């Protein structure tokens, strides 16, 4: 978040928690009351074969 | 010991002046609320 | 036209008229800042056998400016001079002498083999722009009998055009500048069309350039 | 955005190559750009009815 | 303490890129709590 002086004020760790996901989905610090959908769960293997 | 990060560890990640506006980058900085090692330098 | 108002010009001969190449497992890597590149000598001259840009056309490199150059200097053999590009493979391109992908800038090369050879056996060969310092370790002897298996000497300019103060920048004179009328700006090489006008825009030291949602200047 | 050009910035293009090879990188500016206005142009169609 | 001074180093392409910001504290036991940016200075 840039301010009116070009100063970066604030920021948002997308991987933090799902709140930071949802803000960086949104582009914004403020998030509206409802349901978001902000992302893909998936599985990742353990090993090759 | 280890202490809390909290939201330390960003830096402008160019050179391109920007103002009023929610940029999105990738790129390597400290992640929020991560552990970071603690060293003294008393009686490191 | 506005570009800083330096009169130094850059070290090319120190580069490409050096008494001895560095050899290929362990390149030079000579920077070139605070300086006027005037590219129109290397690209006019005849003596080389190859000027192939990458990234920008060579006629260009004039007008547009950089952030710093490197010049990458070493000594391989004649048929190896294909693999020092973008996009090549091979057991050069792969093991002693890496570009990356996207390299931006130009391959000079030029044959030595009134300079080097003899035989010569100092040249020895072995991630992008890693000098790498039963053996991996192999030389050449270079004699004057040898054309693919002659030596060349070829520099590699890596250009940088990051959008940030320029150090390096062609040979072309700056004008002066006009407020507040629609004119055809070139500032350090980036142009478009625009008013220009004082500003309460309070740029950070380290920042050259200010961009809008688009993309734009 | 690129679209797989070498840059976004139309004037980037053009001041760095030479007409053969700056008029491939403008194309893929130009396809991008063009389905960009397509993909808003029909969103305006419809939400207008 | 009296003076925090917070860096970032790093290394692309064999780049080693400095960012710093100096700033006023009071406080001993640990980093202090809050948000500041710093500005690159060296590369
Ligand atoms: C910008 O800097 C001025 C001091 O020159 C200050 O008064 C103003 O509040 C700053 N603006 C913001 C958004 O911090
Ligand atoms: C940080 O360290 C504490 C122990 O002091 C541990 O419980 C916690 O899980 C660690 N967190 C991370 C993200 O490593
Ligand atoms: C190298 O020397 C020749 C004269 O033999 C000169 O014409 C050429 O421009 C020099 N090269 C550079 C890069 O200055």
């Amino acid at each position: 978040k840039y301010n009116e002086n070009g100063t970066i004020t604030d920021a948002v760790d997308c991987a933090l928690d799902p709140l930071s996901e949802t803000k960086c989905t949104l582009k914004s610090f403020t998030v509206e009351k409802g349901i978001y959908q902000t992302s893909n769960f998936r599985v990742q293997p353990t090993e090759s074969i | 010991a280890y202490t809390n990060s909290f939201t330390r560890g960003v830096y402008y990640p160019d050179k391109v002046f920007r103002s009023s506006v929610l940029h999105s980058t990738q790129d390597l900085f400290l992640p929020f609320f991560s552990n970071v090692t603690w060293f003294h330098a008393i009686h490191d | 036209v506005r570009f800083p108002n330096i009169t130094n010009l850059c070290p090319f001969g120190e580069v490409f008229n050096a008494t001895r190449f560095a050899s290929v497992y362990a390149w030079n890597r000579k920077r070139i800042s605070n300086c006027v590149a005037d590219y129109s000598v290397l690209y006019n001259s005849a003596s080389f056998s190859t000027f192939k840009c990458y990234g920008v056309s060579p006629t260009k490199l004039n007008d547009l400016c950089f952030t710093n150059v490197y010049a990458d200097s070493f000594v391989i053999r004649g048929d190896e001079v294909r693999q020092i590009a973008p996009g090549q493979t091979g057991k050069i391109a792969d093991y002693n002498y890496k570009l990356p992908d996207d390299f931006t800038g130009c391959v000079i090369a030029w044959n030595s083999n009134n300079l080097d050879s003899k035989g010569n056996y100092n040249y020895l060969y072995r991630k992008p722009f890693e000098r790498d310092i039963y053996f991996p370790l192999q030389s050449y002897g270079f004699q004057p009998t040898n054309v693919g298996y002659q030596p060349y000497r070829v520099v590699v300019l890596s250009f940088e055009l990051l959008h940030a103060p320029a150090t390096v920048c062609g040979p072309k004179k700056s004008t002066n500048l006009v407020k507040n009328k629609c004119v055809n700006f070139n500032f350090n090489g980036l142009t478009g069309t625009g008013v220009l006008t004082e500003s309460n825009k309070k740029f950070l030291p380290f920042q050259q350039f200010g961009r809008d949602i688009a993309d734009t200047t | 955005s690129n679209f797989g050009a070498i840059s976004s910035v139309l004037n980037d293009i053009l001041s760095r190559l030479d007409p053969p090879e700056a008029e491939v990188q403008i194309d893929r500016l130009i396809t991008g750009r063009l389905q960009s206005l397509q993909t808003y142009v029909t969103q305006q169609l419809i939400r207008a009815a | 303490f009296k003076n925090l001074r917070e860096f970032v180093f790093k290394n692309i392409d064999g780049y080693f890129k400095i960012y710093s910001k100096h700033t006023p504290i009071n406080l001993v036991r640990d980093l202090p709590q809050g948000f500041s940016a710093l500005e690159p200075l060296v590369d």
